[PDB]
DNA sequence: ATCGGATGTATATATCTGACACGTGCCTGGAGACTAGGGAGTAATCCCCTTGGCGGTTAAAACGCGGGGGACAGCGCGTACGTGCGTTTAAGCGGTGCTAGAGCTGTCTACGACCAATTGAGCGGCCTCGGCACCGGGATTCTCGA
DNA sequence: TCGAGAATCCCGGTGCCGAGGCCGCTCAATTGGTCGTAGACAGCTCTAGCACCGCTTAAACGCACGTACGCGCTGTCCCCCGCGTTTTAACCGCCAAGGGGATTACTCCCTAGTCTCCAGGCACGTGTCAGATATATACATCCGAT
């Protein structure tokens, strides 16, 4: 059936394609494959699976074509990248200017690796104020180099000077930022006119929403926009799933994949370098004050009685965490310093109250990730509450003071269990295994988000084990979205579970895919279907020391007891905060 | 030595620089959280579409312009070559608006 | 039966039905005589030839194929008689006409 | 401490030294004493708060929570001000 | 859907007078702000005299003395006389 | 011929004010001329809102915008206050 | 049938008839809602309620049982909101408040 | 049988009379310069009025100028008076 | 006699304690009738409407002044002169 | 601060006069009773733009800090100006006649309303390409110490 | 004062985008009927401006004259501008759904509108007290003199 249309599009549209100077007989015609590691390679050696994806693409542009990688961190896909053009200039002789764009974050190392690599041969760079640019754009004015290397700023900028000279290859880095059809880079292109060749790379490939596949993919070839609008047909209903997109997208989809499969390099560290020693992963429950609660549902009156724009707004601040306004504590408590009931309005509070202090009879060092980075002020005098041992980072802390914390917190005796974050912001790339415990308080709000709030610690060298710790409230809202980018848990998983067997390139793969795919789906319908940490307390154990201590944090707890868990009530800021509420 | 002009000579040659060009001359946002933050005080909660804040940054501006120039006739027929609020309050009292 | 406009039967640029048309919605009078379109249409379109002509001789001074709210500023501020007119509305994108006091000029 | 933010900047002090000062120049004072500054944050507010109401007024009756730049044309008009470009 | 202005008008306007020259946008707008602005006024005294002198009906003639009324000077002078001459002209037929 | 005012109405209002005070012919007047004054305003603006939001007819609400418009403070408060009852209680019946 | 008037019936003292007759001859909008003529009659009514109490106190100042238009210059200019109201209109027979600048008081 | 041509009875408005009205005014002491400059202010004022109330009479078509064309012009440059009527 | 002035302000109290039109009958008409000339001749005035002209006159008067008397004030000086006028009104606009 | 006065200004005692308030009569103008109608209500979709944090970039705000000159007051003369005081015209009055001109009224007639049928000017959209923004190199001029 | 310092401009060559010019297609302009009528108008009745004289006293005028406010120069000192320095936030490219505003569609409750008629109110008289106004006086506010 469709695909046959698949076919059609393949053999035809393909020589469209090669025009414009399964597939996977015909994409990969042209042979050049080439299992060495070139001449001038120095300072360190491949992974040599790098050797394999390296001669993939190797032919894909030998086969002329561009293409796609979707490659987990930590390869080196900086490497695979590097040699590769060193092999143009090298064994292909080419010497093309070639145009690599990178994150202004990053690119120190980028350049980092031309010493440890090609000072062989050269680099432009790009930062640094205007003096700086116009002299090395003389340079480039000057048409003398072999790399030119920049981030997006000035390819704004510059980019009508960039574009005045023809070009041969072009590279795309982080190239999931073209995840957005209008970002400016693609039709700046268009103005910039192009390479012959180009290419686009991935940490994490993103949304199965799959304009995701599109706007990559079509600016990949123009069959892939016209025949992915075709597609837009195909895909607008990629997802009746066991009538449509579960059995059948099997063959449908995952072998649109199976098309897709000459297009995508995929690898997994964990299989290769397979140093992840485990990650233990839990989400639990929480109470939210008659505030967080019976208020907060009339606060839903509220919602829609600002109070306004709810989402992130009432639902998300409320229901995480109180007096987001202040009007809350301060009629509440106008002395507002730390007191007893800052750690009753919102359970995840009381709950760190009930956890924290065994992570320190535990000594497990904490990193945790926030949004609307207010709320982790709270964390600070809460934990002041306590006096406790820790550190605060956020978007909006500077670049050497981001560098410099870093440092610190990774302080192999750094008396810091707690090191606390904004999740993309903050986090952006990093690796910090001083830290062997990970906890969180908010929604993924789209996976890769707390993907990265995965792979800051057990990132290679943290061989400790990770509680994956996440605060979902009882009745809340969180649970509806933790279940819908968590249907995304089950949904990137599954598109990206073709992903993971085009990763290896191989069919066995999709075929343990088969009952990770359906397995994962039945318990996806588990969730068709309240906790005192006494439960906890007994999954909290790395070892069984932990058990034995920290119930008797238990003891201790125990016997001095500890008022009422939530904020529970008061009743005149029922009525007259609930219309300061009704506003 | 160093190169200082006289007192005031560059405070002309900005005149002549404004008076030679058209836009305006106040940052955009603070103006508009100003803005929103005034209507807060009526009925909350109030989309604005740009245009209409550049609108009222036009009034604004402009009406400043007028009461500018005024006040400056103010000290100067007080013989004073510089503005004191004195000689604003004046103005605006002139204007009726005290 | 030939229909013609009567601007044009007026051999002027304004469209005296659309003029009479909003001045019957205006509610100005519960009725209309028909000289009355007319008349003012005409009225309106000597004015913009006025305003019109100043500003672009006002553009000519910097030689300005096209004309630029500046130059209406400019024009319209010059005039006794127009800037007697509009001394009440400001001109968007208006500029201040060059002014100084006597006083604060140098030696 | 940090948690509460409620020390902060007042806004009208988001208009600004400098621009005040600019436009000052525009309409051609040459020099300016200090305390003007102040003062004149006063005025501009007035200025605002009797317009802006009147602005919202429209609004107002419009029963559409958005404010267009009509309503700002229309209040201007009402008082005197009215002005020009927008339609 | 449309929006009528006077903006053609305006321009061919134009091209009687300066007619090499260009019109920004922004320039047009308030040309046509600016006479809609002229057209209130007018009716509006021209309605005025008719509720004074109480008739039920407006003319040329209304309209003229309101003409005189705001326009000064020359404005008075050439105006009217252009309003009145085109009345002429035109009621030819 | 007779030629109406508001003068009595005036005067029944003392009546409910200072009813033991006097009032001279030409204050009467003054107060006829400020009334139909206020009313001119009035019925202007409303007049300007129908325009704008462009209904046919003028209803209590229009008014009850203009003079949140006119009459500051205390007089909008008060004002508008009555207004609004009156029509209350009248339309009860 | 039995008749009887609307101001009665808003026991209020302006003729809400005469009133609504004259919008509709005001030419203001085409219809007239019968709520308006009521809301604004009452309005009328407060309003000269306000200033006729203030300036018939201004009278007893010099407890002259009849009214004279120099009281109402006073009471008028005397409040705030009025003579906000009423700044850009004279009074006849006005006069002027008791005003003094204190720069010219002797010592 | 009577058209006789009135001279500067602007001349006519006596010093005196300006006195009166500035004290009224509550001005104090007196340049003597402003007596001419008063009086020209006072004329072209007149002259702004009148030229109006005329040109109501005129489009009224009668010999007579009411006390109404006064108010309509007054008010109609932004001046109003009351107890005459409108 | 008195010390200077003090005349001056003993009418100020008496004038802002009076009512009536301060300008003779006359003058003020044969000026206005002499002024109307200048448009179209031959026109009956009713005393009323004179009347409201003086009106509108004299009241425009003591407000020009009362200003006026503002700047002359402001400029340090206790009596008005002619600058201080054109100022005002150029503050109306009306120049 | 008195010495004392001399005058500003409200009180005491009639009363006179004028508009002001009470009684009138008819009238047209407001109220009711009834039908009628699109103008608004009420709601349907559609969709463009609206509100939450982030990475990087610059130009401008913040601020420091001379000296220079402008407020700025002080003060010593003067001349125009406040003033009273006896001169001095004229407005104001009021009263007398004067009519032209306001003001009101029957009439009809051309003219506007209205509509129906006709349509091509104006509008919405779609290229594009010369005016224009810019520039930076270089050409001059304004400033302030000699 | 010339000088060179700093400023500004000038221009030839510099991408770029709204001004404009093009082209379908409607609805709003126009035609030609009609009818109702408002205003022209032509005729008239009587008020209110308007001229003129006698008369009155106020009020304006000249001035005679002190003096007190304006004006000009000096020394002060104080804070503003200029400029350099160093910070920080507008400002623009982004992530991330909801909604309100826009539009159009189909139903009555409201309105105007007609006619009837009964009174509420205005024009219009007429008694009658408010107070304006004139005499007769005393402490309250200037003004030398102590």
């Amino acid at each position: 059936l469709l695909d046959q249309t698949k076919d059609t599009r393949i053999t035809h549209l393909l020589r469209q394609t090669n025009a414009f100077l399964d597939y996977y007989n015909v994409a990969h015609r042209i042979k050049e494959d080439i299992k060495k590691q070139p001449s001038i390679l120095v300072g360190g050696t491949l992974k040599d699976y790098q050797i394999k994806g390296l001669q993939w693409m190797v032919s894909l542009f030998n086969n002329h074509l561009n293409g796609i990688l979707a490659d987990e961190m930590g390869l080196g896909k900086t490497i695979q990248t590097i040699s590769l053009l060193t092999y143009l200039y090298e064994m292909k002789n080419i010497r093309g200017p070639y145009l690599v764009i990178v994150p202004l974050s990053t690119l120190s190392n980028w350049s980092s690796e031309f010493a440890k690599w090609a000072p062989t041969l050269r680099t432009i760079s790009f930062k640094g104020s205007p003096n700086e640019r116009k002299a090395k754009q003389a340079k480039i004015r000057a048409g003398e180099f072999d790399v030119v290397l920049t981030t997006f700023e000035y390819i704004i900028k510059e980019r009508a000077l960039l574009s005045k000279v023809k070009w041969v290859h072009m590279i795309i880095d982080e190239g999931h930022r073209m995840k957005n059809a209008q970002s400016k880079l693609s039709l700046t292109l268009n103005t910039h006119y192009h390479a012959d060749y180009r290419l686009i790379l991935t940490g994490t490939p993103l949304q199965n929403n799959l304009p995701e596949l599109w706007a990559l993919l079509n600016f990949v070839l123009p069959k892939i926009f016209n025949s992915v609008k075709s597609f837009d047909e195909w895909f607008n209903t990629p997802f009746d799933k066991i009538e449509l997109s579960e059995e059948e997208t099997l063959l449908v989809i995952r072998r649109l994949h199976k098309v897709l499969r000459p297009f995508l390099l995929r690898r997994l560290k964990k299989d290769v370098e397979k140093e992840l020693p485990d990650k233990v992963e839990k989400v639990v429950k929480c109470k939210m004050s008659a505030l967080q609660q019976i208020m907060y549902q009339q606060m839903l009156k509220y919602r829609r009685l600002r109070g306004f724009n709810n989402q992130i707004m009432q639902l998300k601040k409320i229901c995480n965490h109180p007096f987001v306004f202040e009007e809350v504590e301060d009629q509440i408590n106008p002395t507002r310093e730390t007191n007893d009931d800052i750690w009753r309005v919102a359970g995840k509070f009381e709950l760190l109250d009930r956890i924290l202090p065994k992570l320190k009879a535990t000594g497990h060092r904490v990193l945790i990730f926030f949004q609307m980075t207010q709320i982790m002020d709270i964390m600070e005098d809460f934990l002041r509450y306590i006096n406790i041992k820790y550190l605060r980072l956020d978007g909006h802390t500077k670049s050497d003071e981001r560098s410099e914390l870093l440092r610190l917190f990774n302080a192999p005796d750094s008396e810091y269990l707690c090191f606390i974050l904004s999740t993309r912001a903050g986090g952006l790339g990093l690796n910090l295994q001083t830290a062997d415990t990970v906890i969180i308080f908010d929604t993924d709000w789209n996976p890769h988000q707390d993907l990265q709030a995965q792979d800051r610690a057990h990132r290679i060298g943290q061989k400790n084990e990770v509680r994956i710790l996440r605060l979902i409230t009882t009745n809340s809202v969180e649970e509806v979205i933790l279940e819908r980018a968590y249907k995304k848990l089950d949904i990137d998983g599954k598109v990206i579970q073709a992903g993971k067997f085009d990763n290896k390139s191989t069919s066995e793969e999709q075929e343990a895919l088969l009952r990770s795919l359906l397995d994962a789906e039945e318990e996806r319908r588990k969730k068709r279907e309240e906790l005192k940490d006494s439960e906890i307390n007994e999954i909290l154990a790395r070892n069984d020391e932990e058990m034995a201590v920290l119930t008797r944090m238990d003891e201790d707890r125990s016997k001095k007891e500890e008022k009422s868990r939530l904020l529970e009530k008061k009743r005149e800021e029922s009525e007259s905060a609930a219309v300061y509420n009704g506003r | 030595k160093p190169h200082r002009y006289r007192p005031g000579t560059v405070a002309l040659r900005e005149i002549r620089r404004y008076q030679k060009s058209t836009e305006l001359l106040i940052r955009k946002l603070p103006f508009q959280r100003l803005v929103r933050e005034i209507a807060q005080d009526f009925k909350t909660d109030l989309r604005f579409q740009s245009s209409a804040v550049m609108a009222l940054q036009e009034a604004s501006e402009a009406y400043l312009v007028g009461l500018f120039e005024d006040t400056n006739l103010c000290a100067i027929h007080a013989k004073r070559v510089t503005i004191m609020p004195k000689d604003i309050q004046l103005a605006r009292r002139i204007r009726g608006e005290r | 039966a030939k229909a013609k406009t009567r601007s044009s039967r007026a051999g002027l640029q304004f469209p005296v039905g659309r003029v009479h048309r909003l001045l019957r919605k205006g509610n100005y009078a519960e009725r209309v005589g028909a000289g009355a379109p007319v008349y003012l249409a005409a009225v309106l379109e000597y004015l913009t030839a006025e305003i019109l002509e100043l500003a672009g001789n006002a553009a000519r001074d910097n030689k300005k194929t096209r004309i630029i709210p500046r130059h209406l500023q400019l024009a319209v501020r010059n005039d006794e008689e127009l800037n007697k007119l509009l001394g009440r509305v400001t001109i968007a994108q208006g500029g201040v006409l060059p002014n100084i006091q006597s006083v604060l000029l140098p030696k | 401490a940090k948690r509460h933010r409620k020390v902060l900047r007042d806004n009208i002090q988001g208009i600004t030294k400098p621009a005040i000062r600019r436009l000052a120049r525009r309409g051609g004072v040459k020099r300016i004493s200090g305390l003007i500054y102040e003062e004149t944050r006063g005025v501009l507010k007035v200025f605002l708060e009797n317009v802006i109401r009147d602005a919202v007024t429209y609004t107002e009756h419009a029963k559409r929570k958005t404010v267009t730049a009509m309503d700002v044309v229309y209040a201007l008009k009402r008082q005197g001000r009215t002005l020009y470009g927008f339609g | 859907t449309r929006k009528e202005s006077y903006a053609i008008y305006v321009y061919k306007v134009l091209k009687q007078v300066h007619p090499d020259t260009g019109i920004s946008s922004k320039a047009m707008s308030i040309m046509n702000s600016f006479v809609n602005d002229v057209f209130e006024r007018i009716a509006g005294e021209a309605s005025r005299l008719a509720h004074y002198n109480k008739r039920s009906t407006i003319t040329s003639r209304e309209i003229q003395t309101a003409v005189r009324l705001l326009l000064p000077g020359e404005l008075a002078k050439h105006a009217v006389s252009e309003g009145t001459k085109a009345v002429t002209k035109y009621t030819s037929a």
